[PDB]
C-alpha cells in the first residue's frame, strides 16, 4: 500500500521504417503507480501536439499501463521519442526511438 | 473459436485528500477496451456497434446507473470511513469485476480489489475475502461492507448472473471483429551484444490478430531454442508486435532463420532468412 513503481517505457514503429514513408510511432508505458502521470511524444525534441492515447488500465499485478501513438513520417535524420513524468523520476524520462 | 473469452470492468479510484477523489473505469474483453466510462456524464461510452451485446437499452441503463451510484457512493463512503481505517492521503484503490468462459463452457466470475497497489479483497463464492496483503484493514473491511443492505446480494448477481449472459451475447455480437483474423508483417534487423563476437539477431512481429502467435528462430528444421521472446505489445485498431531475439557468434549466423505461425495464415508459415555481410 506503500511502494511506488517507476514505468516501464518501450518506443516502437507499427511498422518497419522506411524513410519517407508514412507509419505510426507508439510509446508504451507500463509497470508505473500510481496511475498519474504524463506522456508526450517528441519529434527533434519538440512536443507532437497531434498524439492519441488509451484510456487508463492495469496488468494483473495492478502495475499501470497505456500506449501513446501518433501518424509519423520517418526520416534519415528526423528523431523520435517518448517523455515520460511520474512521481518516481525527478524529472521527465526521455527514451529515443531506436529503429535497429 | 477464437479471441477474447473474458468480460470485467475496472475502477481506479484516486484519493488525494480527505474531500477529493476521481475515478476512472472501463469495459473490456480480455485486453481489447470495449467500453470507457465518461466522468462528465456518469454514463458508458460504447466503443464498438456490438458492445452492448444481446442487452436491452433499458438494462444497459440500469446497468450504468448501479455504476453511477456505486462510483459516487464509494468515494464518499471511502472518505468517511478513511480516518477509522488509519488512511494516509494521496491513495489509490483498484479494482477488477468479471467473469470468463472455460474450455468445456463453465463460466467463471471474479471480483479482485486493491490498496496501494497490492492485492486487498477478493469475492469467492458471493463472499467478500480479505487478502492477506491487506492485513486487519482488509479485515475489517469486509466486515463492514456485509453489513450494508443489498450491496453484496447485487454483487452476487451481477457477477454469477449478470456477467455470464452478458458475455455470451456480448462474444457473439461482436464476432465479426473479434474472430477475424488479421496477418501479421514481419523483418529481420541486427545489432552487438556484449560478448567477444557475439551479435543480436532480431525476428520483428507486427499487426497479428488474434493474440496468440508462435515465432522462433530455426536452422532448417531445427528450433533453436536460445530464442528469446519479448513482451507482446500493443498496436493501436487490436493488433500487437512481439520482438524474437537470437544471441549467436559472428560466425555462425549464417544458416538462421526466423518462422512465424499464426491463425491468419491457412499454414502458410512466414519464413524470414538471415543473410551475412550486410546483404540485408
Ligand atoms: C443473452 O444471451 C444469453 C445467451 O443466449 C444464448 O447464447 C447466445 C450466444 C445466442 O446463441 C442465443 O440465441 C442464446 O440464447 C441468454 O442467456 C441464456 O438464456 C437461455 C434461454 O433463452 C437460457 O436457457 C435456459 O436455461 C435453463 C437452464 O439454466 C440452468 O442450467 C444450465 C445448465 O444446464 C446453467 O448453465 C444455467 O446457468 C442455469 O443454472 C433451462 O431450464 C431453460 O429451459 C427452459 O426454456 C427452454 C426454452 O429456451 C425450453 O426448451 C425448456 O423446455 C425449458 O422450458 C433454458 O434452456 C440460458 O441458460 C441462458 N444462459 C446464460 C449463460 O444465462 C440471455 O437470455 C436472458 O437470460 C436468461 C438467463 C433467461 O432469463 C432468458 O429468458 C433471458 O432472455 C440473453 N439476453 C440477455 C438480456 O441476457
Ligand atoms: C467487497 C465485496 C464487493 C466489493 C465491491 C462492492 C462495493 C465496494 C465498496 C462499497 C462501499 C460503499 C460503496 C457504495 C455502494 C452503493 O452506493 C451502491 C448501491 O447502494 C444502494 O444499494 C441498494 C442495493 O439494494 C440499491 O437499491 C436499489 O435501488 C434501486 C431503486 O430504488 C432499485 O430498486 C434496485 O432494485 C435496488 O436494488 C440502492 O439504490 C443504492 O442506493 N452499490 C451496489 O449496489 C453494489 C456495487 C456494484 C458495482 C461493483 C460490482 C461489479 C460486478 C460486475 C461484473 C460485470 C457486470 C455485468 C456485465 C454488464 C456490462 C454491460
Ligand atoms: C454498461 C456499463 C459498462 C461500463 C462499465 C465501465 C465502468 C465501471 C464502473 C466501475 C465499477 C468497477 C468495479 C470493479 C470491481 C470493484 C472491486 O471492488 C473493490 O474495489 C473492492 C475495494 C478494494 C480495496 C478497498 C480498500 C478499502 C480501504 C478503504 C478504507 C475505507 C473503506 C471502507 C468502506 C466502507
Ligand atoms: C484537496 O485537493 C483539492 C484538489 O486539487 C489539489 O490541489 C491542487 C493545487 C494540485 O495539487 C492538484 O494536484 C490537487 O488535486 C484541493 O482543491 C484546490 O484547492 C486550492 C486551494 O485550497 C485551489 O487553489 C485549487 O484551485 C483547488 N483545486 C481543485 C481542483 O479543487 C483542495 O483544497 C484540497 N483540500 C484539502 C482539504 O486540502
Ligand atoms: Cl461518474
Ligand atoms: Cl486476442
Ligand atoms: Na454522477
Amino acid at each position: 500500500p506503500k511502494i511506488q513503481r517507476t514505468p516501464k517505457i518501450q518506443v516502437y514503429s507499427r511498422h518497419p521504417a522506411e524513410n519517407g514513408k508514412s507509419n505510426f510511432l507508439n510509446c508504451y508505458v507500463s509497470g508505473f503507480h500510481p496511475s498519474d502521470i504524463e506522456v508526450d511524444l517528441l519529434k527533434n525534441g519538440e512536443r507532437i501536439e497531434k498524439v492519441e492515447h488509451s484510456d487508463l488500465s492495469f496488468s494483473k499485478d495492478w502495475s499501470f499501463y497505456l500506449l501513446y501513438y501518433t501518424e509519423f513520417t520517418p526520416t534519415e535524420k528526423d528523431e523520435y521519442a517518448c517523455r515520460v513524468n511520474h512521481v518516481t523520476l525527478s524529472q521527465p524520462k526521455i527514451v529515443k526511438w531506436d529503429r535497429d | 473459436f477464437q479471441g477474447p473469452t473474458s468480460f470485467h470492468v475496472i475502477q481506479t479510484s484516486s484519493f488525494t485528500n480527505s474531500t477529493w477523489a476521481q475515478t476512472q473505469g472501463s469495459g473490456w474483453l480480455d485486453d481489447l477496451q470495449i467500453h470507457g466510462w465518461d466522468s462528465d456524464s456518469g454514463t458508458a461510452i460504447f466503443l464498438k456497434p456490438w458492445s452492448k451485446g444481446n442487452f436491452s437499452d433499458k438494462e444497459v441503463a440500469e446497468l450504468e446507473e448501479i455504476f453511477r451510484v456505486y462510483i459516487f457512493g464509494f468515494a464518499r463512503e471511502v472518505q468517511d470511513f478513511a480516518g477509522d481505517f488509519q488512511m494516509k492521503y494521496p491513495f489509490e484503490i483498484q479494482g477488477i469485476a468479471g467473469c470468463e468462459l472455460h474450455s468445456g463452457g463453465a463460466i467463471v466470475s471474479f471480483l479482485r480489489g486493491a490498496l496501494g497497489g497490492l492485492d486487498f479483497l477478493s469475492v469467492k463464492n458471493a463472499s467478500c475475502v480479505p487478502s492477506p496483503e491487506g492485513g486487519s484493514r482488509a479485515q475489517k473491511f469486509c466486515a463492514l461492507i456485509i453489513q450494508y443492505q443489498g450491496i453484496m446480494e447485487t454483487v452476487r448477481i451481477l457477477l454469477y448472473e449478470t456477467c455470464p449472459r452478458y458475455l455470451l451475447g456480448v462474444l457473439n455480437a461482436g464476432k465479426a471483429d473479434l474472430q477475424r483474423q488479421v496477418k501479421p508483417e514481419a523483418w529481420l534487423s541486427s545489432g552487438p551484444s556484449p560478448g567477444p563476437g557475439r551479435l543480436q539477431l532480431v525476428c520483428h512481429v507486427s499487426g497479428f490478430y488474434p493474440k496468440p502467435v508462435w515465432v522462433m528462430w530455426m536452422r532448417g528444421e531445427q528450433e533453436q531454442q536460445g530464442t528469446q521472446l519479448g513482451d507482446i505489445l500493443p498496436n493501436a485498431n487490436w493488433t500487437w508486435y512481439l520482438r524474437a531475439t537470437l544471441d549467436v557468434a559472428d560466425g555462425e549466423a549464417a544458416g538462421l532463420s526466423c518462422r512465424v505461425k499464426h491463425s491468419s495464415l491457412e499454414g502458410q508459415d512466414i519464413i524470414l532468412y538471415w543473410r551475412g555481410s550486410g546483404l540485408n
